[PDB]
DNA sequence: TGCACAGGATGTAACCTGCAGATACTACCAAAAGTGTATTTGGAAACTGCTCCATCAAAAGGCATGTTCAGCTGGATTCCAGCTGAA
């Protein structure tokens, strides 16, 4: 038995919109997070909710942003986003331009 | 010089006044905007683009009128009607 | 103390609180009594509409608790909540469900 | 027992008088309280620099219940800002015709 | 003799991001904000600069739109800017949605 | 002792999905990162910013929340 | 002995004194220290210099002795660091930079 | 008195201040030969002023967060270094920090 | 000055209070405030009406609270009957801690 | 008197009206005292309710006095107003402009 | 070649229960808040100086409008290499 390309990707979206929990694994956000900060200032310790401020921040940015991208996507009659949709998306928006 | 109450009084009824925002006058605001070419569509939804913009501005800067008691609309409050949208605009005060 | 400014405002919301709110934020140098009661009626009512809402999602989706998700259901759902909070990013609160048409089986339709 | 006993205060018990009100038999997560408590702050914080703003521009040291009235009117949706200002008008007007 | 279709385009272009002066007629603006504004509160008055601070602001954003609107005319493969553009970039801009 | 790269292909495919998306090209992943690094650094360069002020030694979920009000990304739900 | 206003004193043209009234009038806080409105009238002083220097090489640029509003803008908006500090502003009269698309341009000589 | 006039001086208008004595100080300073034009200067005094209140207004929110009723040079650094761009925060800083130290140097 | 006087009252005065309470600066004709006094009447009328039925239905001779709010949702079409069952509510809950 | 019932309640319809008139209505034996205070406070509501849309409908109108017909155009235009008054006649009111589709000129469209 | 029917898979339902997390009760206290009275003062009234807004007039040319003509763009179609989804 296979589905069809696209008939999981459909099931996914609707799982994922359902839900509301974070989507990256935690530990390796983490570890990000604080290898960006130790660029500014070292030695730094960070309290568990600034961790999960800066996770449920970064993930609202990022799933409102590929929903932008999507509409670059089909804008350009295609169904599957490219970099060149989350440029355009970026520039409209102010963030690259 | 100081005297009346209207008296010699003007004021004709304004209506459809985005239409004087021509065809040539869209034309060049695009092309300040780098297009090139338009599709003739575009003039009445630019018309209400602006439309919303200006009922926007607008509606902020009278509510800044009204709550000092003016009667005259000033730049100010033009101003701080962008700035509060976001549109900070230099070269009229503030 | 006999009646607190929110009992003789007619309010559940902390008039007083606000009222120091207002002093200590350095809004301006004098704040008049009726500031307080006028701000204290609108923070009331604007919660009262949004946990109205999210009290009818939370209904909607069979839960007698209103968590995060229905906080976001119940301001997404709402055109005048949604623009108030057009900035704003309600943690745990997930999106709306929401595919494109041109998405969906075959071709699209 | 005043110690560690910094006061940090929060909306939390109004949130959930307010709840009440409405919804009797609903009960309101910890997250979802601290959700409101935010949204009460941000809200106050916007009416208030509104309303600092509209007195500094007319060169008023004073902000009254006018200003509060007008810095909702620019800040909330169309309907959301006529119940706001009813809501208001109401409040204060009960607090003067209050002994 | 006749220059081909876009030479006076590409002209108009450089003839129009080389200067600043206001594009819109003045009288036809003005007669629509007041128009407007009336709408909102009858008896108003305007100061001219109250106009013209309005007609500024109003070019620059159709200005800048215009720019963002030529970017998703483009994204498709297209030259010609068409309503779905101004759209698109409206909604990304979070002007509609 | 990744990092960047431990914010996985399947991670931002999630991500997406939640965004809407039904296909992805490959090239999406590496774009992703980018941009979330640009996020993160912005967020966290202003956060910092408010902990040195305070003379702390430990960023606080207030310090993040007072970076993104500024950085026009009001965050509810971290004000305790 | 002691004095010269705090401007001389701190080594500045903008006005510390006004600066220092300026804090105080408009509610930022309870208190202003004598420092902040040196530390401010500095920093003011420091942009007006960066957006002059860059406006008036843009109006020799365009052989202008007077500056306008197109050299303020042709200034920032061709400087990256004023450009987004300057991101949500409009510069009156400015105009906007030249740029044509690429993709627009002709070429390729033939319908 | 105090307000009086009113062939000149129509009861006294209220003075509106302006940077424009100081921008053109300034412009000398960086281009001697270089004049600017009232609409141009119109376009600074708002620089200046919309500079002015977004360092003091994260200044003011600084304070606020800290539980501080003084705005001090050190709240003042804070905001250039939120507000401003790299570089420009960088020389920012360092001009603002060289006016204090020179300003408490005397007397 | 009595007599002639036999007093006939009418929602009137409160139903212009209300009007200004949610539009300011809006009048009310005296046909259209006629249609306003038969509206209240009608709709107290019915509601009366039900209430009482209720009781007698279960055999109570005192119509309370309840009553009325069942009494609201059997006659009052849905988002009607939530508002008003919300505002009733309300009016009893400040009413009872009341002075 | 010091407070009037109607203050109490945070009402503007009179509480105390309601009651006499729930007791000379012969609707029940005995009337609790919440009886009349939730009622008014529902009589209170839906005039406000009809109220606020009659006034939008007089300003739709380029009206400022509220008349027969902009409480028609109210009711009628709103499903549930509607049906509360669905068996009720405003004077004067008129009726909603409504012309069916196959009376329109050319054939039917 | 198209439409409808049949079959296997997936999702939800109804129900059941441990427990993270909400809740109810008592104890304590600094500060939050209200009340009394005494002083200060912001800013509304009232009057009016003085700006600049609305409006008129007349002239004229920059620019808008409306049309013709056809270059070349967008839109539609077809094909298929190979990227991206599913397992």
């Amino acid at each position: 038995h296979r589905y069809r390309p696209g008939t999981v990707a459909l099931r996914e979206i609707r799982r994922y919109q359902k839900s509301t929990e974070l989507l990256i694994r935690k530990l390796p956000f983490q570890r990000l997070v604080r290898e960006i900060a130790q660029d500014f200032k070292t030695d730094l310790r960070f309290q568990s909710s600034a961790v999960m401020a800066l996770q449920e921040a970064s993930e609202a940015y990022l799933v409102a942003l590929f929903e932008d991208t999507n509409l670059c996507a089909i804008h350009a009659k295609r169904v599957t986003i490219m970099p060149k949709d989350i440029q355009l998306a970026r520039r409209i928006r102010g963030e690259r331009a | 010089s100081g005297r009346g109450k209207g008296k010699k009084r003007h004021r004709k009824v304004l209506r459809d006044n985005i239409q004087g925002i021509t065809k040539p006058a869209i034309r060049r605001l695009a092309r300040r905007g780098g297009v090139k070419r338009i599709s003739g569509l575009i003039y009445e939804e630019t018309r209400g683009v602006l439309k919303v913009f200006l009922e926007n501005v607008i509606r902020d800067a009278v509510t800044y009128t009204e709550h000092a008691k003016r009667k005259t609309v000033t730049a100010m409050d033009v101003v701080y009607a962008l700035k509060r949208q976001g549109r900070t605009l230099y070269g009229f005060g503030g | 103390k006999a009646k607190t400014r929110s009992s003789r405002a007619g309010l559940q919301f902390p008039v007083g609180r606000v009222h120091r709110l207002l002093r200590k934020g350095n809004y301006a140098e004098r704040v008049g009594a009726g500031a307080p009661v006028y701000l204290a009626a609108v923070l009331e009512y604007l919660t009262a509409e949004i946990l109205e809402l999210a009290g009818n999602a939370a209904r909607d989706n069979k839960k007698t608790r209103i968590i995060p998700r229905h906080l976001q259901l119940a301001v997404r759902n709402d055109e005048e909540l949604n623009k108030l909070l057009g900035r704003v990013t309600i943690a745990q609160g997930g999106v709306l469900p929401n595919i494109q048409s041109v998405l969906l089986p075959k071709k699209t339709e | 027992k005043k110690r560690r006993k910094t006061r940090k205060e929060s909306y939390a018990i109004y949130v959930y008088k307010v709840l009440k009100q409405v919804h009797p038999d609903t009960g309101i997560s910890s997250k979802a309280m601290s959700i409101m408590n935010s949204f009460v702050n941000d809200v106050f914080e916007r009416i208030a620099g509104e309303a600092s703003r509209l007195a500094h521009y007319n060169k008023r040291s004073t902000i009254t219940s006018r200003e509060i009235q007008t810095a909702v009117r620019l800040l909330l949706p169309g309907e959301l800002a006529k119940h706001a200002v009813s809501e208001g008008t109401k409040a204060v007007t009960k607090y003067t015709s209050a002994k």
